[PDB]
């Protein structure tokens, strides 16, 4: 029962940003480029083409990190581990 | 385009639409018939070679009464496929009689015409695919409209009414930064703001403001922008802003108010700001009349630019998209052109022939202009400058003005327009003229320049330009010597007699009260504010206009930068020169913004004088 109950629950994020480039992803103060990028999609689907191609990565540590940012550290995209 | 105003990208759409329509007319040999007023705009967009190669049309003509005599000569000949007229009916709501008389007389068997209109953004890309046959004809457009608009007067001859709505949206011609809309003239060459018939001002003003609002709505909906702050100046701007707000809040579709909730919204914002400062030319009639000193200003008031940005006497085009010599010399002062040209010519000597031809043509034109400045009533071009500089600071004495007005009236020959402009500036600078000088000045004017001059001096004596000491339309009722104290127009400045325009300081005060801090200041709400605000600056503008209601500040959203400074009543091109200086100095000081100057048509002193006549 304990094992079954621990396979459907989700997880939140308590930090406000990653720890390798600063910035912010959760609290108010996002870059307007991201807001414009969201406006491009789901409104007319004209063309989503911009350097902003970094999908955020969520972890059990709740810190959160990008994909290209972690790729900069020569980390293969199959062994993502938080830096604690 | 897409929140980034790629102005040059606007040009392609109009050409593509026109080409598609013309090529879909008929696959045969076509003859084009173009209205005289709209033809220069079309030639500035599509070249003759491109027009010939892209579509099978091989002839272009003009709407004139000459075609009536040429109906048996030109219209009778050619006519390989059909005749396709092109008309402009955006203003004056009346088709030219030339087509009306040509249709019945020559008896054309196929009538197809092209009419211009602004882009209908409300059509929202045909609204998907009509909702799968309107969900079983649940919606229909048959007879759900008035039978006709404007063209209902066309109910004669045959039923050949194959109308074609060619779209049109503003595009820049003179420079990359500034667009331009042609809504200040009719087909009869009558000013849209200063008509020569003082019986129908209100309707003409309403039509002008309606057309300007329509153009702004078209551009705003094309670029998908969300106005946040509005700073309206004057009376007409108030009505314009209210009408624009109502029309935006009425005709907007769905799927964007949802975005209007996500973006901006309550308790949050995304740091996007657009400003819509609006001015009226009647607010500051001080500086449409000064003498131009920049290169294009000097070249403009001596040879008038037509609807297209070109001139009749010369042949080379002044378009900026193919030449770079014109880019770096158009707005520079006339004095700093010679040595710059000498350096440019001498640097190429050590060093493709198109550049040589361009520099040779520019050198020849500059030499001709320099030659024509002198030896043509020598000293007048400078004497008017010294007189204007003396008058602006204020040195008028008792009855001595009558000695100098006729000093250059016939000692050096001069046109009527210069004298009339100078006397208008004299009567306007002091904000009032006594009752003991009109009896002589008007007498001398009617003495020297006919009997009809009394009508001109009477009609011009009610718009505020020519007033006497003994629905207000926001005139100016304050002495200018006072304004030289609050503001620092007379000390950085060019294109004039070393004077900063009044609109310049009016826009300066909205973002940085530095010059206002030096004079008439003990406390201010701020020193550097990003957002436009107006507070504790009422009394100064209360006396300046006689009513503490000309200033209007509107916030629309509840809670680097694109500022749309439209100009209702023409742009004196010298202001464009100082706008770049403002942008540079503001960027240097710390506030980074970008200015787009929307213009309804270039306005100039002499071009005004023929208007009120």
């Amino acid at each position: 029962q304990q094992y079954r109950k621990f396979l459907s629950e989700g997880w939140s994020i308590h930090t406000d940003d990653c720890e390798i480039c600063g910035k912010k992803i959760w609290g108010a103060g996002l870059d307007p480029l991201l807001f414009l990028a969201w406006e491009n999609v789901q409104r007319h689907q004209d063309m989503i083409s911009v350097d902003l191609k970094t999908p955020l990565v969520i972890f059990k540590c709740h810190h959160g990190f990008h994909q290209t940012c972690l790729e900069n550290l020569a980390q293969k995209p199959d062994e993502y581990s938080c830096l604690i | 385009m897409n929140r980034f105003w790629n102005t040059k990208k606007f040009s392609l759409t109009n050409a593509d639409g026109l080409c598609a329509t013309l090529n879909e007319i008929s696959q045969n040999d076509e003859v084009l018939v173009v209205q005289p007023s709209v033809l220069p705009v079309l030639n500035s967009l599509l070249t003759f070679q491109d027009l010939t190669q892209s579509t099978p049309v091989r002839k272009i003509t003009l709407l004139d009464d000459q075609l009536s005599d040429d109906l048996p000569s030109a219209l009778g000949s050619v006519p390989q496929m059909d005749l396709i007229f092109l008309i402009d009916v955006r203003t004056s709501l009346r088709l030219p009689p030339q087509l009306l008389d040509a249709a019945q007389k020559h008896n054309l068997s196929s009538l197809h015409i092209i009419y211009c209109r602004w882009k209908p953004s409300f059509q929202n890309t045909l609204e998907d695919t009509e909702q799968w046959q309107k969900d079983g004809f649940d919606l229909n457009s048959k007879k759900t409209h008035f039978p006709n608009v404007i063209e209902s007067q066309l109910k004669e001859l045959s039923n050949e009414y194959t109308l074609y709505p060619w779209d049109l949206l503003p595009f820049p011609q003179i420079d990359e930064n500034v667009l331009l809309t042609h809504s200040l003239y009719n087909m009869e060459n009558v000013n849209m703001y200063y008509p020569n018939l003082r019986s129908l001002q209100s309707a003409t003003e309403s039509i002008l403001v309606d057309d300007m609002v329509n153009s702004l709505q078209s551009l705003i909906f094309e670029t998908n922008s969300i106005i946040t702050n509005v700073v309206s100046i004057g009376n007409l701007s108030k009505r314009c802003s209210h009408l624009l707000k109502k029309r935006i809040d009425e005709h907007q579709t769905e799927n964007d108010l949802f975005i209007k909730g996500t973006l901006y919204g309550e308790r949050t914002n995304c740091g996007l700001e657009m400003d819509l400062i609006i001015l009226e030319r009647n607010t500051d009639p001080i500086t449409p009349l000064l003498t131009q000193l920049t290169y294009a200003g000097i070249l403009d008031d001596l040879y008038e630019f037509n609807s297209g940005i070109k001139i009749k006497e010369k042949d080379m085009n002044f378009n900026y998209k193919e030449d770079k010599i014109w880019n770096d010399l158009k707005f520079l002062n006339f004095g700093s052109i010679g040595p710059q040209l000498n350096k440019l010519a001498k640097e190429l000597q050590t060093q493709l022939q198109q550049r040589q031809a361009f520099l040779k043509n520019h050198t020849t034109l500059s030499s001709d202009v320099l030659k024509v400045v002198e030896t043509e009533e020598y000293g007048s071009f400078n004497k008017i400058l010294e007189l204007e500089l003396e008058i602006l600071m204020g040195n008028t004495l008792n009855n001595d003005i009558e000695d100098i007005i006729l000093e250059l009236q016939y000692q050096y020959e001069v046109d009527q327009k210069k004298i009339l402009r100078l006397i208008c500036l004299l009567s306007l600078c002091k904000n009032s003229l006594r009752e003991k000088d009109y009896e002589y000045l008007r007498t001398f004017m009617i003495d020297s320049w006919g009997i009809e001059k009394c009508f001109q001096l009477e009609s011009l004596a009610e718009l505020g330009f020519f007033t006497s000491k003994t629905s207000k339309s926001t005139r100016l009722q304050k002495e200018y010597r006072y304004i030289s104290q609050w503001f620092n127009t007379v000390p950085a400045t060019f294109a004039y007699s070393g004077v900063v325009p009044l609109t310049m300081r009016l826009v300066q005060m909205l973002y940085d009260r530095s010059i206002l801090f030096h004079n008439y200041s003990s406390q201010q709400p701020f020193i550097l504010s990003r957002e436009p605000r107006v507070s504790q600056t009422e009394d100064l503008i209360e006396q300046l206009y006689g009513d503490s209601h000309a200033i209007e500040e509107s916030i629309w959203v509840p809670g680097e930068d694109i500022a749309l400074v439209v100009f209702l009543g023409g742009v004196t091109m010298g202001e464009i020169a100082i706008m770049k200086h403002l942008q540079k100095i503001l960027g240097k000081k710390g506030i980074n913004k970008r200015f787009i100057i929307i213009a309804d048509g270039l306005i100039n002193g002499t071009r005004i004088m023929n208007s009120i006549s």
